[PDB]
């Protein structure tokens, strides 16, 4: 996986 | 009626929250914005719901109060990926909360 | 404007309807996800599919299906399992694979 998009849900 | 035990749980609830600067756990995870949350988490919990419960006389012993705190942490570890702000915060909260709960239970069981 | 192009248009809108959160509506935002292209060789999303469609680049159904499958596989690859994105792609695999099955039957008559 990459770093990720973060956040919680949308 | 307002008891010494309720007063102690109020204080304890506030101590658990001082450890949470981002107010990550202050209110329910917002289901509008997190529409998959209930597909993975059976019983959501957060500090405001705990305060509602406390003030409505639903924590008449220490175990039931600790159970809901522990749910805040375990739900967060379960829902979120490890490499996240939220999962890291729940690991830290486990650590810091475990200690606050240890001393509060000692006080409670003398009542 | 062929029966085939008309069919792919309809099919694409049906696939989009499966994505209620519009997670796959547009390219993953590279300004928010700066390492996306270090992992994903061929990004895809429904708006790019619409551009391809309207520019006559879907000669056949296999090429269209290949791009849909990329939307899903890219998302499973990039994201951790326990994310809204990954979970949504797993649901889209199922619900979108079914849309494609019915559309393919129609395409193969043309």
């Amino acid at each position: 996986s990459g770093r990720g998009k973060g956040g919680k849900g949308l | 009626q307002l008891t010494p035990f309720l007063i102690l749980l109020r204080k304890t609830l506030e101590q658990l929250q001082e450890k949470d600067t981002g107010n990550i756990f202050s209110e329910p995870v917002p289901l509008s914005e997190v529409p998959d949350y209930l597909d993975h988490i059976k019983k959501p919990m957060d500090f405001f719901t705990m305060k509602q419960n406390l003030e409505a006389y639903r924590y008449l012993n220490f175990d039931d109060f600790e159970e809901d705190f522990n749910l805040i942490v375990s739900n967060c570890l379960k829902y979120n990926a490890k490499d996240t702000i939220f999962y890291r915060a729940a690991v830290r909260l486990r650590e810091q909360g475990g200690a606050v709960l240890r001393q509060a239970r000692r006080q409670a069981e003398k009542m």
